[PDB]
């Protein structure tokens, strides 16, 4: 139907938030004493979540720079 | 364009470095499985092949794009690079031809050259942005 | 500049009058226009209009045919004016625009068509005034929309139509087996967009009375019954009803 | 929801979009345009734009939006703070007041144009117009209203130009530069009539009618 | 958000460029009073509404060989907004010449660095026509015609044909024609007054239009233009509609001529 | 705001200008006309003999008219700025 | 607001005039009188329906995509994943019902005598009036005929 | 500079009046144009229109061919004027333009056509006035859209088309085997976009009565039945129905 | 709108006159009367057919590129890597089916007597008029010719 | 500054009037062009039009040829006027233009040609009037398109064409053998682009009757039949049909 | 999608948008400098 790239940014933010929340709840469950979950799995998922979050931060920085530049053309 | 024809080489080289990187980490991860037969690729010949031909990655198919709620799924995809066998020294009774020292010095080299490629792209792109301001 | 357009008005309704008195049973024609604005934007809106008054033949009025003549004349005279707006008033009252009963006229017309047809088909068999019929027709005046999106079933690969198919078969012989099959299909389709017609017949109920010659014979009555079933266009799927009796008239 | 994850990234970018969009989407375009035109009349600028007219317009738009800001605060910030609302219904709870304010100010014909070019269908009511339609219509209507006000403000000062030029020509003062003579008369025209209070008051009154 | 978009963000740039050209050039849109950010944001925030349903795919080449595409859009904007300025120039002529009749401009006659008449009567009628424009559908028909240009001359290798800039060049043209056709009654009546008060010189060469004439002609002009102010309201209709037609014509002349 | 209203306000502007500048133009015309009628009958004249009479005339005109034209202009401008919110629609 | 009453009156007149026009030849010029009562639905109705077809049976489903995995080892360990994206037959309607549709008739007919009418002759009369009213049972329509000397 | 267009119209109106005058059955044609406006408010630009008042030759009436003639004159004379908007009115009313119920006029047209065909074909068999038929026709006035997107089945590789195919085949010899196969096809495709015609016949019901010469023979009756089947264009798949009877007339 | 019926008249009339003119020499000027009914298709039909050609038979396929690897060891392990890209024969029609075409005809022919006609003299009439009416047995075209005294 | 283009249009109106009048069976002809507008909102730019009122010479009527002649005169006099829309009307209705049915005349023309040919051939054999024929022609009027891109199969290396070939061969000697090969071809390609003509004969049905001299002989008939097959352009692949009979005429 | 691919795409698009904006700035400045002269 339509892409509505504000919807794409919303989807990216939702992905980042969901990944961090999943890592957080896995650390929750593991330190709570729940059997199953392993330590290396916890740390690996936390690492991946950190990388995705820095992904979002870099996209933020460059979008803000782009907008601050498109607001400089004289009309 | 003519922006992605001058930056094309370093982009392709850096992507190929990343691909060789997970090849080497697959070598490392299968250090002690029996009968692994460590793999590697020739970077110069493959880079020339990429520049002349393109990407042309072989093997991969995603599902279709109908109305939402149709559970996207994808097949197992692999780059078109032809994996080459690494000639082994020291036979080891279980077929595993992964020599820690060879794989690891290659890993460090590949890491360093990937960082070099990042530096080169960063320099070229900073140059472009310095022209335009 | 406020007079030029008002001068245009009080010129053109007057000239519409001097058209209208050239209609025969028109003695005086006084007409008025209304163009409020084409601007009201939420889902609703509002429309322009025009109103007419007429003086008729001394002792004669206008039937609905004359009403339609003057209505369409006026509507297509001044732009931005559907015929639904125009008001028509005798030189003494008598609204000639109801502005939802045109459907009554339409139903009466359909009944008349079919009824006259029955009488015409049965007059030779029985005579001019030996037969009478009257019809009641149920009419669909609901707006019908439809969008049917039929497809074809490709459950069978003999008639399935593939665009892509990835297939991996891998097995050892302790027989470990594995099979994967990803398929993207191309599907036949039909899109019937439809707008069913307003004012269609949905049920007929036809009653017939026929005179005596002395009563009629069983063949003589069954065949008249068959002919009226035929001539009413009797279709059973509508639940149409047909009744015929023979009895001496007055 | 989000978990001090992307939040405080969306918040900071919201602060980035604050100055341009949120002062060019609410008010402060009409007032600032009227002030600019008023300075076009009265001869020379002689009012320090970067400070005084901008500051006065900003204070006046704050006073105008105190009800809208109050309703957005009461229905978003108090609930968005820690309980039952967090950046999901916060948006529409804070948008409804702003939408109502913007709709009350739009010229009724701009919405027509932008709905007819966005290929959107008929709109049943006042609410049916969305943001994607509401914004360009609001800015176009704000420009229209601002210029109607501004040119009505010019007309008397050009009357002053007319009378002074004609009197100087009548006396035969061949080529005395009537602008220099007119400027002080424009100034008392604008101060005897109690100009600044009447202008600010008329703008504030017009801005909710 | 990648170039999987960020080259589909090449869908916004050309329509934005054309809308921005029109805004920077249009009569009401390009008034120095508007803060520059409003005009820019209006361009961006119109193209965002128009950009979907605009199938555009091009390339901002390094050392742009497709700058001749950018040219195109700019040119079309210059076509639409600037032409609509003719309608104002007309009145900005007419009223000006009216002053040139009464007394207001004998400084501009025999010689200087000060004109002083532009402030007097041309800016009366020009902003009166400003309001007459706005009050419709003034602000909008230009934007609708820009969208129509998007649909008739979207993006192409043959952007502009020759023989088509003469249309706008010898178009005004109707600047002088319409300025006259508006100011004709006033000019003719003040010609009658000037020649009458000149004929007074035949009875006595002492009557010295410098002493008698100018106060009379100033009152006659002011009173008469007060009486003939409403005549502008129908004229502006003409003054805009025809020029729109010209734009419309050229906008619809270009596709079947490409 | 309809074209009828913009023409109304434009003509209102022209008529306030007429009211404000009428006494001055009038007295200039009367004084010049009197000095030209007297200009003949001993037709002596250099170029004007009339400017200084016009100055004293408009001086008296500004003094005698004075407050009422200023009040008329002030009424006009205050009424315009006060009806500014309502002329929008 | 009142126009509904005039409209229903005209409808009643139409039906009853039809009844009289049918039954006058049978029994005489004025020996029959009928009064028709009509209830009309003047309530605006709107509707939108979008039936779908049931594709539970695979032999009549329509598949846009299908990923199927089959595994087994022989301690028999199997696995079978199938992701299947379907395409659905669909039908959609948008009714806007007519305002002022007839909903129920209650019609009583009186007939004069010749002596009372014979049972068969009267049953023909009632069947004729049932026919002429367009009697539909599902509408709850109601009919009632009597015979008695007039005044 | 506004009276020029009004004068243009009040001149062209008399122009068209006079043109209609030089036509025979016209003694006064007072006419009305409507070129509405360039709507900047709603994006469809409803088309112009025109109405005509014509005074015929006294006692001379226009067959509909003349009506079409004048409709086309008015439509093609005025720029961008669709003939659908042209309205005609007589000297006594009676719209020559039918522009909801023309469906029934059309139905009577079709029925009369079939009826005349039956009578014409069967008269030589039995004589001029010994036969009658009546036709009740069902017409489909719903607007029909359709889009079929046939794909051909490429289930059989012997008739499929490939753009690409990657094929991995392996086997070790305790045998360990593997097979991978990716395929991208290209599909035969037919795209109909059928806009079905409105006003099309869907069901005919024909009733035929013949007088006697004394009744007709079985073969003479059956062959007439076949003949009327042929002349009605009897398409049984349409559900057409036909009934013929013989009996004495009055 | 109704011009469709006029066009149907014109077509059927031309056919009618053709049968009349072709059979008049056989039997006489007024000895035969014929009526023809025409079934027209006033629907707007356009089509986009895209026949490809099958390149499954590799002897008739056309390859743009081919990656073929063959490997085996000799306990035998063989592998065959084969990747091919094709170019394909293709036809793309665009038929815009004509509006107002004939899809079925019904021809009824009546012939006078000289005494009724003999069998061969009538089968020749049957086949001749069949020929003259453009008989396409695919179209379901129907013919019905009978002999009888006239009036 | 508006009446000058109007004056041009109305002067050229009188121009065409005087021309089209000096044509024999014309006593008057009032014409009216229609240049719609250089509109304000769309791209479709509705086409211009024309209308003609011609008053014939009393007792004289128009063939189709003069109709086409005057239509072409009007269309060719007006710059940028399509000939199709030029409406043409007599002094009493009769829209002698066709402003969808030209198919019928064109088909009649092809049939007339073929029928004249068959008569011309058979005339020297049987005489002037001892033969008759009528031809029924099926014509294809659908707009036809096609675009074929035939390829030459390069499956055979003896006739394939290589732009590049990578060929790696390895083998050990326990023997391990390896052979990899990359091929890129340049492919022969044939591209037809056809727009089939509209108005082509797709099926002829030819019926021929011949007089008696007494019956004609077997050869004397088969040769006539072969001549008919010859002159009708009988090709079986078109499904053409032929039938000839002999019998007395009347 | 590859991460390095995503950042290279980021930067390429950013540079392209910067270049387009700078070119438009030069053209707009030239237009205004042409329109601000005396005639």
């Amino acid at each position: 139907s339509t892409v509505s790239f504000a919807g794409q940014l919303h989807a990216a933010l939702d992905r980042i938030s969901d990944r961090q929340a999943a890592a957080r709840v896995q650390a929750e469950k593991f330190t709570l004493g729940e059997p199953g979950i392993a330590l290396n799995d916890v740390m690996a998922d936390m690492q991946k979540a950190s990388v995705s979050m820095q992904m979002g931060i870099q996209v933020r920085n460059k979008l803000v720079a782009a907008y601050q530049e498109v607001m400089s053309m004289q009309v | 364009d003519r922006l992605d024809a001058a930056l094309r080489f370093q982009q392709e080289a850096l992507n190929l470095r990343a691909q060789r990187q997970e090849i080497l980490a697959a070598n490392i991860a299968n250090a002690d499985t029996p009968g692994y037969q460590a793999r590697d690729i020739d970077f110069a010949s493959e880079l020339k092949k990429v520049m002349v031909r393109g990407r042309e990655e072989t093997g991969g198919v995603a599902l279709t794009l109908t109305s939402s709620h149709h559970i996207p799924a994808q097949a197992v995809s692999s780059p078109a690079v032809d994996l080459l066998y690494r000639v082994p020294d020291q036979p080891s009774l279980d077929g595993n031809t992964v020599d820690m020292d060879r794989e690891r010095t290659q890993f460090a080299d590949n890491s360093l050259k990937y960082q070099m490629g990042l530096t080169v792209l960063g320099s070229q792109l900073k140059g472009m942005m310095n022209v335009l301001q | 500049q406020f007079s030029e357009q008002v001068n245009y008005q009080r010129a053109l309704e007057g000239e519409l009058a001097r058209t209208i008195e050239t209609l025969g049973p028109v003695k005086s024609a006084r007409v008025h226009l209304a163009m409020p604005k084409p601007s009201l934007f939420v889902r609703e809106q509002k429309s322009p209009s025009a109103s007419v008054t007429v003086t008729l033949e001394p002792g004669r009025a206008l039937d609905e045919g004359q009403i339609s003549a003057v209505v369409h004349l006026v509507s297509s005279a001044v732009a931005g004016l559907p015929p639904g707006n125009v008001t028509l008033v005798d030189q003494s009252g008598h609204l000639l625009t109801q502005s939802n009963d045109a459907q009554l006229k339409f139903a009466n017309d359909v009944e008349s068509r079919i009824q006259r047809r029955i009488e015409a088909i049965l007059s030779p068999i029985v005579g001019n005034g030996n037969v009478h019929a009257q019809v009641t027709a149920q009419l669909d005046f609901a707006n019908k929309e439809q969008t049917e999106e039929h497809y074809s079933p490709n459950g069978d690969a003999s008639k399935a139509t593939l665009r892509s198919r990835q297939l991996n078969i891998s097995e050892q012989v302790p027989r470990s087996t594995q099979r994967n099959e990803t398929s993207n299909y191309e599907v036949d389709r039909t899109i019937r967009h439809t707008k069913m017609n307003v004012g269609d017949i949905e049920r007929l109920s036809v009653a017939v009375v026929v005179n005596y010659k002395l009563p009629l014979t069983a063949d003589q009555m069954k065949q008249i019954e068959d002919l009226t079933r035929e001539a009413m266009g009797f279709s059973d799927k509508r639940g149409d009803t047909l009744n015929v009796v023979n009895s001496p008239f007055s | 929801s989000w978990s001090l994850s992307v939040q405080t990234l969306v918040f900071i970018t919201s602060l980035t979009f604050l100055p341009a969009i949120l002062l060019m989407m609410t008010s402060f375009t009409r007032i600032i345009i009227v002030f600019g035109l008023l300075r076009n009349a009265l001869g020379t600028p002689s009012a320090p734009p970067n400070q005084v007219l901008l500051g006065l317009a900003l204070f006046l738009t704050f006073f105008i939006m105190s009800p809208v800001i109050d309703k957005i605060y009461v229905d978003a910030y108090q609930p968005f703070s820690e309980q039952k609302i967090s950046m999901q219904e916060a948006l529409d709870k804070g948008a409804q007041p702003l939408r109502a304010f913007m709709l009350r100010q739009t010229r009724e014909a701009d919405l027509a144009l932008f709905a007819r070019l966005a290929n959107s269908g008929p709109l049943q009511g006042p609410e049916a117009v969305p943001m994607r339609i509401l914004l360009p219509a609001y800015v176009t209507s704000e420009l229209k209203t601002a210029f109607q006000i501004g040119f009505t403000i010019f007309i008397p000062f050009l009357i002053i130009d007319l009378v002074i030029a004609s009197v100087l020509m009548a006396l035969g003062m061949m080529m005395v530069p009537p602008a220099t003579i007119a400027l002080p008369f424009k100034l008392m025209l604008f101060v005897l009539v109690d100009g600044w209070q009447l202008l600010m008051g008329s703008l504030a009154q017009s801005f909710y009618s | 958000t990648s170039e999987q978009w960020l080259y589909w963000l090449h869908l916004y740039f050309w329509p934005l460029l054309r809308v921005l050209a029109l805004i920077s050039t249009a009569p009401i849109l390009s008034e120095r009073a508007i803060p520059k950010r409003v005009k820019l944001g209006l361009g961006i925030m119109i193209t965002l509404v128009i950009a979907p349903s605009l199938p555009a795919n091009d390339t901002p080449l390094f050392s742009i060989a497709a700058l001749w595409l950018a040219m195109q859009q700019i040119l079309i904007g210059i076509a639409l907004g600037f032409t609509m300025q003719f309608a104002f120039a007309a009145v900005r002529t007419a009223g000006e010449f009216i002053g040139l009749q009464m007394g207001l401009s004998f400084a501009t006659f025999v010689d200087p660095g000060s004109h002083l008449n532009m402030p007097v009567l041309a800016r009366i009628m020009d902003m009166l026509a400003m309001l007459l424009f706005l009050t419709f559908n003034g602000h909008l028909w230009l934007i609708s015609l820009l969208v129509d240009t998007f649909h008739t001359l979207p993006i192409g290798s043959n952007p502009v044909n020759s023989n088509a800039f003469m249309a706008l060049a010898r178009a005004g043209g109707l600047i002088f024609l319409n300025g006259l056709m508006l100011a004709l009654p006033v000019i003719t009546l003040l010609l009658t007054l000037n020649l009458a008060l000149g004929l007074l010189n035949r009875m006595a060469p002492q009557l010295s239009i410098f002493v008698i004439g100018f106060p009379l002609t100033l009152t006659v002009g002011i009173m008469l233009m007060a009486a003939l102010m409403p005549l502008i309201a129908p004229f502006c209709e003409h003054l805009f509609s025809e020029i729109f037609n010209l734009l419309a014509d050229i906008v619809s002349e270009m596709p079947i001529n490409n | 705001m309809t074209p009828e209203s913009v023409m109304m306000m434009g003509t209102e502007a022209m008529k306030v200008a007429l009211a404000l500048a009428a006494p001055l133009l009038l007295v200039a015309l009367i004084t010049g006309l009197i000095i030209s009628i007297l200009q003949a009958a001993t037709q002596i004249n250099e170029m004007t003999l009339s400017f200084i009479p016009k100055i004293v005339a408009v001086f008296i005109a500004i003094i005698v008219a004075g407050p009422w034209m200023l009040n008329l202009l002030l009424d006009y401008v205050r009424t315009l700025f006060s009806n500014l919110p309502y002329i929008i629609g």
